[PDB]
């Protein structure tokens, strides 16, 4: 819901 | 009736316990390398700081920190989580046999009661932009619950903000914003709007990575320390800067990033989000200027960063800037709740 | 009161229309050529429909559909929009000179005023699986506007659904779960959350399109007539299926797309979601089988997809399929409000 | 998430 960004993988 | 329903509307609360309900969110968080890994080193290698000390874990999740403190040989930990997370994390305090130490109290930190007072409390309470959520707050909160001479981890917070030049990106949201320029979508004139979808899409902070070639002076610095602020100071956060030119060009915005201290009895931890680091989930954030601002080296640019909280769980964010050298200025509004995540 | 605020939770409705109060969000839709281009087709080719004639746009957005309904030579048009869109319409009606035709009726079709029938509704309200969002529901409640032999546009809706095997999007599920299955992160053994974060993946809809190559069976068609439906139609929907198994392979869930279809006097314009079609910003949708089923060509896939709305403007999907040679089944039960976007 | 992202060209 526009909160936290998906972690660098 | 409580600090965090007065602050919050309900629609944001629903919807943000919600997206940290998910245990593919709470494991984003947790494989983020950087920011778990340095959280751990920052409890065990301050280990006399948890052993056999009280600790309150502020947004528990899935419990990892919690798991960290109790590691550390700390005595008893008070696991808050207001999500159905907390859940899950009674699930894992049993099947690792923690049930003795880990205590999940599920509920908000503002509406829980604690049986008892605290040595340390640790949170993960940042939100990009360091500010966003208004965990922050929630943390600050919890010092309620703190002894007199008790510990904060993380302890202060920097936010690091500099100038940046990038054309491509600048052009990229423009682009996207001028779709409401066209006086015949479909035989339609939409330009009446151009000036609206300009303003929205600048509105918009920018969520990714950038070489710090594009930064255009030495960073500003703006700390935060957690053992002294109040829950009210965060309200309403005003940073000034001036800043020294180092190169000439056009200034497309500022550039954002956090850097959290864990001061220990042993040591300080950093963990940094900067551009000069390891990348983290956190990345960096751009607010763009819908007018770019042409400086030269050496010139100064000055202005405000001001943030305003919102019910939104969010800040309304105004950026003031000019050119001292021109009297040229740049005044720009950011919805820091509506980001551009453009990292790939 | 109304019977939009009786079936919604209100933390929904904050969240759903302020996505659509965004000028980028509508200009999604918008630049969807396949979608944009084929309601002004229909709605252009059938002149005859609109020449003189009173229309309703319900959720008009931006205000495009009633502008191609001036096109085609309306009267009069009432746009009904209950975002904060409802202010850019207005913008735009007056600067294309159309304050004579077209007036913008800011709220919910559900609550506002309407000052006379209609001889036709337009409207687009198709969620993903056409269903998702409960729009069609707001859109046959507009029926109440409509003179006796008024025409709705589109006219009927028909999902699609056919059993597939895709291995690799099977894989990935567990992929991703056995993050779960380690028994030290950071020496915390995980394993006990590896069946809930199992089930919490495969309750997602997967969005995304697919080689047609997938297919295992001719699909089943379920058929919603907008002229003749009531909005208690929609609150428990069941699609029974007996698939004649064209292909033999392990079935790994089932695949849903649709059609609208706009019934004119002069012709009927299809509306195509299929993955046979040029591609929508809909794409597909997949439901995966967290226990896949055995089957070979000639054998029977039978079951049952119920779709049950809730109060999140989406549904509760319970799919039970099994091979009737074999006797073999699968529950499956998803959450249609939280899909995974696989084509991003 | 309500609506996905057009299908870019
Ligand atoms: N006022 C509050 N009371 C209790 N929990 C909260 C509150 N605000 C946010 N949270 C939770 O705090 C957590 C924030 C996460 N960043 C941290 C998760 C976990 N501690 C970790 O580091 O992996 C989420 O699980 C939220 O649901
Ligand atoms: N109950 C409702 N009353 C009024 N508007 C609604 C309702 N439900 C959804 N909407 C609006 O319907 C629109 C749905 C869009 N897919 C259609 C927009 C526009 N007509 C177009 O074709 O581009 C959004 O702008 C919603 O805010």
């Amino acid at each position: 819901g526009a909160i936290r960004p998906a972690a660098p993988r | 009736r409580s600090v965090f329903s007065e602050r919050t509307e309900e629609s944001s609360a629903v919807q943000y316990f919600q997206f940290y309900g998910y245990l593919s969110q709470q494991q984003n968080m947790m494989q983020d390398y950087v920011r778990t890994g340095t959280y751990q080193r920052a409890i065990l290698q301050n280990h006399t700081d948890f052993k056999d000390k009280i600790v309150l874990d502020v947004g528990c999740g899935s419990g990892i920190l919690s798991f960290f403190a109790a590691q550390a040989g700390a005595r008893k930990i008070y696991a808050v989580e207001a999500s159905t997370m907390a859940q899950h994390a009674e699930v894992l305090v049993k099947s690792n046999n923690l049930t003795d130490r880990i205590v999940v109290i599920p509920g908000k930190v503002e509406e829980v009661s604690l049986p008892e007072q605290v040595d340390i409390i640790i949170s993960e309470p940042m939100g990009y932009m360091l500010f966003n959520e208004r965990m922050l707050e929630s943390y600050l909160h919890a010092k309620k619950y703190l002894k007199p001479s008790g510990n904060m981890f993380p302890t202060i917070g920097d936010v690091h903000l500099a100038p940046f030049t990038d054309e491509q990106l600048y052009m990229e949201q423009f682009t996207k914003a001028n779709f409401w320029y066209q006086p015949s979508f479909h035989g339609v004139d939409l330009s009446a709007l151009r000036g609206a979808a300009v303003d929205e899409y600048f509105r918009q902070p920018v969520v990714d990575t950038f070489d710090i070639r594009i930064l255009m002076a030495k960073s500003v610095k703006y700390t935060v320390n957690f053992l002294e602020a109040k829950e009210g100071d965060l309200h309403r956060i005003e940073i000034p800067f001036k800043f020294h030119m180092l190169h000439s060009g056009l200034v497309h915005g500022l550039a954002f990033w956090f850097d959290v201290a864990f001061i220990g009895s042993i040591m300080t931890v950093w963990l940094s989000t900067a551009p000069t680091e390891p990348l983290t989930h956190w990345y960096q954030v751009r607010c763009l200027f819908q007018s770019p601002l042409f400086a030269k080296a050496g010139d100064t640019l000055s202005g405000t960063c001001l943030l305003i909280a919102n019910k939104r769980q969010s800040y309304d964010i105004s950026i003031v800037a000019q050119v001292d050298q021109t009297g040229s200025k740049s005044s720009n509004l950011l919805d820091l709740k509506n980001p551009f995540f453009r990292y790939t």
